Parts: structure tokens; C-alpha cells; sequence
């Protein structure tokens, strides 16, 4: 009985290889020869946050990139304006253990999660001015990895107990749920379209789910550790993935397999946040070695390098309209880069 | 994909000798520290022994100590246990394992349940007849 | 001279169907209640099942309980253990032990490292292949 | 290795049993037909000695078939006078479980021994009149059983451990060690010329050692249980055997097997306690309900039956000259026995 199933799902990964080197017309670096290098960049810390007590975890950037979030293991949620540096919001969190947080696209919800396994949302629109806990979701057995907004009542949430959960704020229980990884689920990335998400998992893989039907689409096998970071291109129809074996590698859904590979010798540390600009043409991944570098996605050149963290940087945001960029390490520090000319 | 296979096992006399064969592919040999797992009928998961990158640490358990011999061929890309000596008690289904992460001494989830980075295993049974 | 001589087992599939024969001489079967002992590989004696003079009484451990079926035949003075639904756990070897006394409920130290009752016993493996 | 020693092992008892099968000429009950029956025997209690607190466990005679000693579970040794029933002597015993207890042939010492697996020996020539513990013998790990007295100066004993030991009371060291036995020995016999003595132990045997060499002789296995009691026939040449099985047994030395065995249909109960008479004819074997029968030797018969005691009959002994048996149970009585015209 099992010999039977497992050698016919032997033969069906055979013919998905078979079909994935079919499909293999060139190869992208192949084709990106003819196209003029991106060439060195230089990034000026512009503006440090400091503050928080304990090492940063997460951050998320806001609709108008002008309000960010950040979560401390303390047990602090600090809203910050990047423009001013003024803090707006100090939110004492329940739990001290905060792994993520996430910043709702209307700004009117703020969203935590950690060890304790409860996703803790937290509303801005009180009159009286006192932030308060609006809800808290209470689901998920294995520890809180990530979340996305979707909309002012829908949430996408990643846990370790490999499930991933679409929960409705008003009413407070799972709408959809997500089961087809081996491992723990560390991160996701919303589609622009608000239509697919894929999620990176510690089985080396990621899956493309599908928020209305909640059935797995593709699944995409090419890191050889853990995946720690995800994001999706600008246009959506391809995705970045860091993991810890110093490599992060590029994924195209309609080709269904990896267009491209970033790796260094010199490079042998782990991959924390990885996010790509506006235009998509850089790829800023942060990496274990204290420093983040910024990647070409089209020629894998190093185009620049950000080191100015005392410790790994933890987390890695870019702006919706690519102003800046603000990377959280755990040095308690947060430093926004941008360009100069 | 990371796949690693198991070969060799079976039935064998007590006091006999036997080798066991772990072919991976997948990633890269050479980088990552490999552990091997055995686990009793109706007993849980207990580490058996390792061997570092290039072999120059092994390490053992009581049970098994002057009993195995563990060695790895980077050029082959394979993993052996090479078993004499052996006892009834000895009787178990065997895993090869790789330590989750690259250019690290610690393994920390190699002995559990759900560990995703090892192979099927064989059988192997110390049973006279 | 009282001597118990055991038959039947071997290499048996899991979920197959086995019988186990003990045949005792030098001493009368009917008045002597009956007893089965197994030890698992490294482990020590535990008791299986007992069946009483005239087997209106009969008894099982939990592991074996709807498992395994104990009878006794006075006139070929021969005891039986007929065992199916096996495991992998269930590897052990088997004696046949007597109750020390006669007309008699209770049995001390069947389950005794130097009894002097019990037959040499016989090997079961329940190892797929 | 193992297999080429037991299919020897095998085929030597398969030769032993052919040898005794030769030489089986007749059957004893067969010759003694022509024999007078015993007849009905009829025994008074003629001396009731009463005074211990406990059980007795066991009792030996005087060579001047005059004083007795008796040991209790409640660590009292008391020596009686079996004509007047005055008590000569009353041993406070520093263990309370006592076993077994012998009297030395000279009766200037009495040993004694029981769970603490220490043979405790007292001497009684002191002249201040106090009794005191003479020598301490500890070398034996399993329960002690039985003693008797060689002479002044060398006992022999038994253990529960399948050994039996031959100790120096001036040296208060084993000097041969007997290790022949698969189960516990409960009790031992001499000879009457003390060169050889008979062993029955938990394993449905008898053995045969020589005090001299050490050395096992013969083994006799014709018991269905645990042999409780045994005892040399009055020549020396044969001995009674009693077991649980509700069965006594008659084994020759010379013919190295059993001649006739003494069992009845409505007995089904345990025997404590056997002993030969005088001339060897009766055989007085104390059973476990509540009573003692005296079988014929030679036709297997019950000659009488001994109900005067409210327990089973621990003990049984018989004088030197045979004028009187006592018998000890569990009630803390003692009946002493005598026939009458």
C-alpha cells in the first residue's frame, strides 16, 4: 500500500522535473548579458531610531511611508515617523516575545504576534487616544512567524506548526486554513493583487496559495536549508527567497521553477529579510554577516553593500514609493537609507 | 530536493558484520555535518553517532562505541556505518541525517519526529536462527 | 524429570497468524496450571497469559488482550498459544512456564530469572522484509 | 556451541535412564507380598510441651533421647526434658525468623539459623550457667534452611541459595563448599557413620555429596515438587524423600533409583516432615493437613494417622531408640508420641 503510493508519487515528481527542464528555453543571465550593469550605489544612513530595549524583530512600512512599526522583544510596540523621528504610539505588548508585526494598509489596525501563539490587534481609531487590544486571535499551537493585512477585516497568518490561517477580525475564528508544509512556515508576502500569497516554510520549499479557494497552486523545491525570508516582485508574477545556506534565488510562478541564483563565495552566513525595490531591478537582502547587501535581480552583481548594524539585521522594509529603505537589527537601533546623489 | 537514501540492512546473525549505505543528493555533501538516527521497535529516536565535515571529529554512543565505524566520502557523496559485533538488542530501523544548517558544530532537532532532512531508513534486525 | 519442550516460531510478517506448541512431560498436565512467559531483547521477563487445571479460567496481559488465544489439552498434554495481529513489538522469546504447586490459584515466581519449571523456550521475530 | 553441549547432555540422561531401566530386576512391593502387614498402629500423646509464643518451625532430639530443643518464630530456642516436661534451657535468639535448629550429638552446643542467614551456634558448658553465643557463621547469601552436627567441631548446613556449606567452628570458615543445586535446599539428612549426606532442594532433586571430597555422587530426580523433607533409612543404605506433590519416595543408593513411592488418592496436600523409626519399617511423615501418617515401609500402607495438632506439622522427629516420636506445628505445641499395648 505505501510502496505503491510512494513510487507513483516518485514518478509524478519525475515528470514534473521533466516537464520544469522542457519548459527551460535560456537562461536569464544568459539573455541580460546585452543590458548596461547597475553599477555602484552608495546609501547614507539618513535617519536612527533608538529606544527600544531588547533586540528588534520585525517591522512593517506604511501605506503612505510615513508611519513604520516596530516590535522589540521587551515587549514594546513602538509606532515611528520617519520623516521627524518623533514616536507616535509606545504600545506595551502582553507578551514580551514578539516575532512579527504588521501595519494594516488603512493605518487603523496594528497587528503582533510571537511565542505565545496569539495574533494581538490593536485599534488607532479610539477617540479617548489609549491604544487597547481590539481583538486577539488564539488558533495556532506552534509559535507566531508572521502575519499580512489584507483588508480592515481579513488577515493572513503564519505560524511554526506549518499552517498557515486566514482569520476574520469581526468574528474571531480561522476563515481559511493552509496545510501542505513539512515545516515550520517563517514568512510570507501579500500579491499586489491581494489575490495570491506564497509562503516560505524550513522544509527548503515554498508554496503559492490562493486566498479564496485555500488550495496550494505551485510548489517551487530549490534552497538546500531553511527559508527564512520571502517577498514578491513589484509585478507580482515572481518572488525572491533568502534561506541560511547564503543564497537567495529568485522564483517565476508561470515558469515554475527558479530563474536565478545569488550566491558569494566570500558569503557564507544566513539570510534574515530580503525585499525588492520599486522598479524590482535591486534586490536589498539582509544577511546574518552584521550587514545587509543590495543585489542586481537581473545580473547577480553586488551592486552595494549597508554596514551600519552593530549585530544581524533582523528585519528589512522598503517604502511603497522607494524613498527609503529602513532596516531593524538587534542592536535596538533602526537606520533609514536612501540614496544620494 | 534534499533526498537522502538508505542501503543495506536485513537480517544478520548476532556477532556478524554488516554496512549500511547513505547516498544524498540534493545539496552539498561536503558542507554539511551528517548524524545517523536509530530507532527500536516501541522505543522513540536515539542518536547514534556523527562525524564533522571533513572527519577529522567522530563521536559515538556507550551502546555502540568500539562496535561502529562511521565514514563519509565527499568525492562519492556517501555515508557508511560499517556494524560488527552486534547483539539482538541492536535491532532497529536506521536514519541517516544532515544537521539543518551549514558550517555549524550544533544539531539541535536531528532526533525528532518530524525532522525533514532525513532519509527513509532501513531495517535491520540481530535475530539468531 | 519434568521438562517442557516449546515449538513453533521463527520469522513471521506483521499482521500474520503464528502457533505456539508446549509439550511437557514427567509430570501430570491436568493438575498443573499452565503459565506463558516472554522477554523482549534486553529487557526482562513479563507474563503473558495463564489458563487455569480445566481452562474454565483465563486470563491475558494488556498487550496481548484480543490478540492472542491460550488453550490447553489435558489428553495429548500439550499446551497452546495461538497468536495473530502481530507487531513489531511483539518480538520476544517465549517460555512455557508451570505453576510451581499443585491444586493450586496462585504462582510466585514463574516470572523468576533462575525458575526451574519453565522449558528452554523458542525465538519470535516479528520483522518485515 | 551450546547445541553440541546439550544434545550430549541429552544423550548421558538418555544413558542414565537405560542403565537404571537394566538393572530394574523387580518392583519392592512385588517381593514384599509375602509379607505380614504392620497393622493398625495406635499412638497416645503422652507429654504436651506448651510455652513458646510463636510457631514452631523445627526440632531436634538428644542423643540420650532425653532433652529436645525447639525453635519458634518468636526468637525463642527452649531445650525440654521430655520425661518430666520441666525446660532445662530458654535461648532469647537475636533474630526472630528462625528456620532450622540442631542438636550436637555431645550436647555441649546447639546451632541454630533461619532469614538472617547467620548460623548462630551457643554453647552450654559454661559454668556461670549463662548461655551465650559460642561462634557466628556468615557466608552463606541465601536463606538458611538446615543444620546439622558432624561433631564438635564441623557442621554441616544448608542454605537457600543452592549451596551447602561444610564450616570449622574453631576457624569459623567453610571448608568445602557444595555447588551442585539449580534451586533452594530445604533439608539434609546424615549418615550414620557421617561420610556421606543427602541433599533435597526446590528443583525435584536429590543429590548425594561426600564430605571429603566435596563432590556430587548421585542424583535422583523421581519428584514432581518441591522437596520439603528427607531423611537416610536407619542402615544407611537408602533414604525417604517427601515433596509437595502429596507423595513420599523411597530412593536406593546401590540401585540409584527409586524403589516405592507412598502416595494416597484422598491426600492432596504438602509434606513438612519425614522420618524413619528404629528399625526402619514405619516411615512418619508429617503432612500439611493439620496432621501426621505413618506409612509402611514395605507395603505402602498406612499403618496409623496422628491428629493432635491445630496446624500443619512443621517438624517430626524420632528418638535414637525409638520409644517416642515428637511432632511440632504451627499452634506452638509439641506432642510427643508413644505407642501402647
Amino acid at each position: 500500500e505505501l510502496d505503491q503510493l510512494r513510487q507513483e508519487a516518485e514518478q509524478l515528481k519525475n515528470q514534473i522535473r521533466d516537464a520544469r527542464k522542457a519548459c527551460a528555453d535560456a537562461t536569464l543571465s544568459q539573455i541580460t548579458n546585452n543590458i548596461d550593469p547597475v553599477g555602484r550605489i552608495q546609501m547614507r544612513t539618513r535617519r536612527t531610531l533608538r529606544g527600544h530595549l531588547a533586540k528588534i524583530y520585525a517591522m512593517h512600512w506604511g501605506t503612505d511611508s510615513r508611519l513604520l512599526v516596530s516590535a522589540s522583544q521587551d515587549g514594546k510596540l513602538i509606532i515611528w515617523d520617519s520623516y521627524t523621528t518623533n514616536k507616535v504610539h509606545a504600545i506595551p505588548l502582553r507578551s514580551s516575545w514578539v516575532m512579527t508585526c504588521a501595519y494594516a494598509p488603512s493605518g487603523n489596525y496594528v497587528a503582533c504576534g510571537g511565542l505565545d501563539n496569539i495574533c494581538s490587534i490593536y485599534n488607532l481609531k479610539t477617540r479617548e487616544g489609549n491604544v487597547r487590544v481590539s481583538r486577539e486571535l488564539a488558533g495556532h499551537t506552534g509559535y507566531l512567524s508572521c502575519c499580512r493585512f489584507l483588508d480592515d477585516n481579513q488577515i493572513v497568518t503564519s505560524s511554526g506548526d506549518t499552517t498557515c490561517a486566514l482569520w476574520d477580525i469581526e468574528t474571531g475564528q480561522q476563515t481559511t486554513t493552509f496545510t501542505g508544509h513539512t515545516g515550520d512556515v517563517m514568512s510570507l508576502s501579500l500579491a499586489p493583487d491581494t489575490r495570491l500569497f506564497v509562503s516560505g516554510a524550513c522544509d527548503a520549499s515554498a508554496k503559492l496559495w490562493d486566498v479564496r479557494e485555500g488550495m496550494c497552486r505551485q510548489t517551487f523545491t530549490g534552497h538546500e536549508s531553511d527559508i527564512n525570508a520571502i517577498c514578491f516582485f513589484p509585478n507580482g508574477n515572481a518572488f525572491a527567497t533568502g534561506s541560511d545556506d547564503a543564497t537567495c534565488r529568485l522564483f517565476d510562478l508561470r515558469a515554475d521553477q527558479e530563474l536565478m541564483t545569488y550566491s558569494h563565495d566570500n558569503i557564507i552566513c544566513g539570510i534574515t529579510s530580503v525585499s525588492f525595490s520599486k522598479s524590482g531591478r535591486l534586490l536589498l537582502a539582509g544577511y546574518d554577516d552584521f550587514n545587509c547587501n543590495v543585489w542586481d535581480a537581473l545580473k547577480a552583481d553586488r551592486a552595494g553593500v549597508l554596514a551600519g548594524h552593530d549585530n544581524r539585521v533582523s528585519c528589512l522594509g522598503v517604502t511603497d514609493d522607494g524613498m527609503a529603505v529602513a532596516t531593524g537589527s538587534w542592536d535596538s537601533f533602526l537606520k533609514i537609507w536612501n540614496g544620494s546623489s | 530536493q534534499v533526498q537522502l537514501q538508505e542501503s543495506g540492512g536485513g537480517l544478520v546473525q548476532p556477532g556478524g558484520s554488516l554496512r549500511l549505505s547513505c547516498a544524498a543528493s540534493g545539496f552539498t555533501f561536503s558542507n554539511y555535518k551528517m548524524n545517523w538516527v536509530r530507532q527500536a521497535p516501541g522505543k522513540g529516536l536515539e542518536w547514534v553517532s556523527d562525524i564533522s565535515q571533513s572527519g577529522a571529529s567522530i563521536s559515538y554512543t556507550g551502546s555502540v562505541k568500539g562496535r561502529f565505524t562511521i565514514s563519509r566520502d565527499n568525492a562519492k557523496n556517501t555515508l557508511y556505518l560499517q556494524m560488527n559485533s552486534l547483539k539482538p538488542e541492536d535491532t532497529a530501523v536506521y536514519y541517516c541525517a544532515r544537521c539543518p544548517a551549514p558550517f555549524t558544530r550544533d544539531c539541535f532537532d536531528v532526533t525528532s519526529t518530524t525532522y525533514a532532512y532525513r532519509g527513509q531508513g532501513t531495517q535491520v534486525t540481530v535475530s539468531s536462527h
